RNA sequence: GCUCGCCGGAAGACCAAGGGUUCCUGUCCAACGUUAAUCGGGGCAGGGUGAGUCGACCCCUAAGGCGAGGCCGAAAGGCGUAGUCGAUGGGAAACAGGUUAAUAUUCCUGUACUUGGUGUUACUGCGAAGGGGGGACGGAGAAGGCUAUGUUGGCCGGGCGACGGUUGUCCCGGUUUAAGCGUGUAGGCUGGUUUUCCAGGCAAAUCCGGAAAAUCAAGGCUGAGGCGUGAUGACGAGGCACUACGGUGCUGAAGCAACAAAUGCCCUGCUUCCAGGAAAAGCCUCUAAGCAUCAGGUAACAUCAAAUCGUACCCCAAACCGACACAGGUGGUCAGGUAGAGAAUACCAAGGCGCUUGAGAGAACUCGGGUGAAGGAACUAGGCAAAAUGGUGCCGUAACUUCGGGAGAAGGCACGCUGAUAUGUAGGUGAGGUCCCUCGCGGAUGGAGCUGAAAUCAGUCGAAGAUACCAGCUGGCUGCAACUGUUUAUUAAAAACACAGCACUGUGCAAACACGAAAGUGGACGUAUACGGUGUGACGCCUGCCCGGUGCCGGAAGGUUAAU
RNA sequence: AGGACCGAACCGACUAAUGUUGAAAAAUUAGCGGAUGACUUGUGGCUGGGGGUGAAAGGCCAAUCAAACCGGGAGAUAGCU
């Protein structure tokens, strides 16, 4: 559900809130948590290497089954949980033989379903299997990129890939981003679309909001002094630059990708 | 009003103490000089 | 533990004072300067032998020697263990 | 010594950090002390810090640090694996009273408790660096039950009033008692036990997880306080003797109830929400290598052990940071009486103080204040500064609006005391007595006593009853910024920055980007509903035309063109 | 419920006067803003000088900052006083 908040107070009047009743209440399943410590965006040289990252809420990490290896063994959806560390919700699944696991909650997953993996597995929302055994045309999420390495593509709320060609030993995915890239067909992948999809109807509605998600403020270069940012100073609102990174590199359109090493695999660049 | 020197033994010995000087080339060198100039107190101690 | 050598070396001197005195009256306790490195045990042991009396319990503390700076250049008095030795009840020397 | 005044959510009392003898006594007065000083945080000498259970060491880990071998780097050196360090967090146990000139939960008295070694005895599967439990975790809000505490009555000791009255419905004081042990209440959570079987818990498992049945429903886990004991005790006014008049010894009454009541406790609870809320050991259990008449394991008793180092004193300051005995700064704990919403504020209590030159004068002028005829912004850059408003409850309140607001708009009305309803009302509280019963810290009945607003009527005093302190001035027009936030420590708090929102633009993950000769690492344990760069700045209504210039994207046939 | 309202603590720093060889190398007094949050604060850690950090003022990095402090090249050079 997607809710408007009443204007009982400015900075709460523009709040649009995504509240979901099918989500477990209370702490996750402890056995699957680790520590995760915040980083201010600083690396092992103590230097800020990525701007704007500080504070806001504390976060436990939940171990998520990106790989999906327990083939042949069914499991059922104990329940649906929120996860502070990503936009997708998640499924607490009980495997027949006792072992438990988290997985990315896909579009329609309800409590008490039966997901499964392996070179067989019923082609149904929730199930994992190699793509050489997935019908071209299918739409699939959490897509492995090397066989075995585990999910890397389409892991985010609302997203999915669509297989649009087999052929060869590789398939050819339509990436959420418009791109089309070949990818060896033994790379596993999941039936369905990744779940939470009204994610992108939230509005925050107030500055804090963003803070308490670890985001610190963004200072326009045109608000800095020449010394600081290539976008210079002013003297009653001036710019006159050719838009750039803080570090003399160009935005408004210069291309950055440079791999060669992985050019082979890309078949159509996004548009 | 709040001035710049706010003591703290724990921090002191960590920042300049004998052992910290010993940790490294250029702290061993602080000590080294101080010994050459014949200092009474190499560092600050118990 | 004996190391009778030690037990002889561990009792240094009696210690005199109001407190020390009233402490002998009221509490059948006796107060000694004892090696800095001595343990309550070592203190009990040697007191038993050397002073043939029965020791019920031993308390210690370390006295910090005062400081007396005489113009620019200063000086400090060294540090010693003070020893409260209680005497069981069979009370003698 | 007797007054007087000041603080009393502090100007008291405690901790911690920092200080390092400032502590206590004797003695001294040069210099230090904004004055004298016989005094002192000054000189000099002496005394003073006592712990199994307060703290630190110790065990555990956080961020972070170091780091065999290792990866990388002209040398220096940077990273980092196993490990090892690092509390600001987890981890065993003590209380009340007494005593010193100065230490005390440490010494004494009394009464406890913790975990180990040794033994004895009875009884048993014990056994990790491993598994599982657990330790183990946010915010907000709610209201019940409690205690700390206090009020009054009672009880006990004392009192009969410097001046009219005070043998009583009078006055004053006190009325305090711990840990521990026992009990398992208010209340919270969860159904239990047996058997069988299993792809999980790196091997193993009796444990955890999962699947089956069978069976009984009452079982367990947690848990403040009360009560009992501890206590034959301690403390307790006051007496009674001595007194170097400083004190010491001796003895010692009552020691209850009702009512009010935290912000403390039950509560690591409950309810609820999005931002979704440390780790590791101790601890319980489970087995592995193992050991099997041993060792161990469990329990009673008995016994030995618990080291070392801190402990004086200052504590929101004369001892700490401020060159000063400096109107500054400095985290945490304790919260009495009356009035009060209150931790505000005024006055007291306990406790601590009158701030280390005083004495007179009673000019100008300065500073800080009180009142002011008539006038009332005429002042002035500007109502700067003043003056004024100021509580509660009810009545009532416009434009405009994003329907929340505006709004405490504006403006009215009441306010003290006494009596009556009602010799104290509604409410709260709740004892005897009665009956029950799984009889308990139980239920129902019952209403004594206790406490107790608000209201209307009437009467009454003053110039005035939100009487002091304390405590909104209101309204109309209009610029800019949506808004709360941020900022020039020390002349700029704003219309500047940020901001939710929008847009462009890059980015397929070994991402772009960034710190890095590099290794390594942030980005991210993320993956295009994501992440970066840039500009715009809620929202409503909108966002037109120009690609010549400059930038950028695409292109390629020619032309020109490097090393070679 | 809320970057909700009023208002102590706490955080701040809008106005005036005082002070200006100060009580003080930025404060006192009376008024003022926030005061459940982008709040406030203890303890310890990390980032280092053409480097940091910066809700951006050239702000802050130990009474300082359009390039900290210390030592060194060092008796820099000074057609200037
Ligand atoms: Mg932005
Ligand atoms: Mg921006
Ligand atoms: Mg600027
Ligand atoms: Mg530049
Ligand atoms: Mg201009
Ligand atoms: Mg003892
Ligand atoms: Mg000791
Ligand atoms: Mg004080
Ligand atoms: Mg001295
Ligand atoms: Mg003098
Ligand atoms: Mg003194
Ligand atoms: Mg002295
Ligand atoms: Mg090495
Ligand atoms: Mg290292
Ligand atoms: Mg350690
Ligand atoms: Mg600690
Ligand atoms: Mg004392
Ligand atoms: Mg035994
Ligand atoms: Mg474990
Ligand atoms: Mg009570
Ligand atoms: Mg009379
Ligand atoms: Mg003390
Ligand atoms: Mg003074
Ligand atoms: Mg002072
Ligand atoms: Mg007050
Ligand atoms: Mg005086
Ligand atoms: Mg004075
Ligand atoms: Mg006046
Ligand atoms: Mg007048
Ligand atoms: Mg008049
Ligand atoms: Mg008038
Ligand atoms: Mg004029
Ligand atoms: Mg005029
Ligand atoms: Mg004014
Ligand atoms: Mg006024
Ligand atoms: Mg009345
Ligand atoms: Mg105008
Ligand atoms: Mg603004
Ligand atoms: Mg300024
Ligand atoms: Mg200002
Ligand atoms: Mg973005
Ligand atoms: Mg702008
Ligand atoms: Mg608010
Ligand atoms: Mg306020
Ligand atoms: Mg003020
Ligand atoms: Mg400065
Ligand atoms: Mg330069
Ligand atoms: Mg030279
Ligand atoms: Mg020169």
């Amino acid at each position: 559900a997607v809710v408007k908040c009443k204007p009982t107070s400015p900075g709460r009047r523009h709040v649009v809130k995504v509240v979901n009743p099918e989500l477990h209440k209370g702490k996750p399943f402890a056995p699957l948590l680790e520590k995760n410590s915040k980083s201010g965006g600083r690396n092992n040289n103590g230097r800020i290497t990525t701007r704007h990252i500080g504070g806001g809420h504390k976060q436990a990490y939940r171990i998520v089954d990106f790989k999906r290896n327990k083939d042949g063994i069914p499991a059922v959806v104990e329940r649906l949980e929120y996860d502070p560390n990503r936009s997708a919700n998640i499924a607490l699944v009980l495997y027949k033989d006792g072992e438990r696991r988290y997985i990315l909650a896909p579009k329609g997953l309800k409590a008490g379903d039966q997901i499964q993996s392996g070179v067989d597995a019923a082609i149904k929302p929730g199930n994992t299997l190699p793509m050489r055994n997935i019908p071209v045309g299918s739409t699939v999420h959490n897509v492995e990129m090397k066989p075995g390495k585990g999910g890397q593509l389409a892991r985010s709320a609302g997203t999915y890939v669509q297989i649009v060609a087999r052929d060869g030993a590789y398939v050819t995915l339509r990436l959420r981003s418009g791109e089309m890239r070949k990818v060896e067909a033994d790379c596993r992948a999941t039936l369905g679309e990744v779940g939470n999809a009204e994610h992108m109807l939230r509005v925050l509605g107030k500055a804090g909001a963003a803070r308490w998600r670890g985001v610190r403020p963004t200072v326009r270069g045109t608000a800095m002094n020449p010394v600081d940012h290539p976008h210079g100073g002013g003297e009653g609102r001036n710019f006159g630059k050719h838009p750039v990174t803080p570090w003399g590199v160009q935005t408004k359109g210069k291309k950055t990708r440079s791999n060669k090493r992985t050019d082979k695999f890309i078949v159509r660049r996004r548009s | 009003m709040k001035r710049t020197f706010q003591p703290s033994v724990l921090k002191r010995n960590r920042s300049h103490g004998f052992r910290a000087r010993m940790a490294t080339k250029n702290g061993r060198q602080v000590l080294a000089r101080r010994r050459a100039k014949g200092r009474a107190r190499l560092t600050v101690s118990k | 533990m004996i190391r009778e050598e030690r037990l002889l070396k561990v009792l240094r001197a009696p210690h005199v004072s109001e407190k020390a005195s009233t402490a002998m009256e009221k509490s059948n306790t006796i107060v000694l300067k004892v090696a800095k490195d001595a343990t309550k045990a070592e203190i009990k042991a040697a007191v038993q032998k050397l002073f043939e009396v029965e020791v019920e319990v031993v308390n210690t503390l370390v006295v910090k020697g005062k400081v007396k700076r005489h113009g620019q250049r200063i000086g400090r008095r060294s540090d010693w263990k003070k020893a409260y030795v209680t005497l069981k009840e069979g009370q003698n020397l």
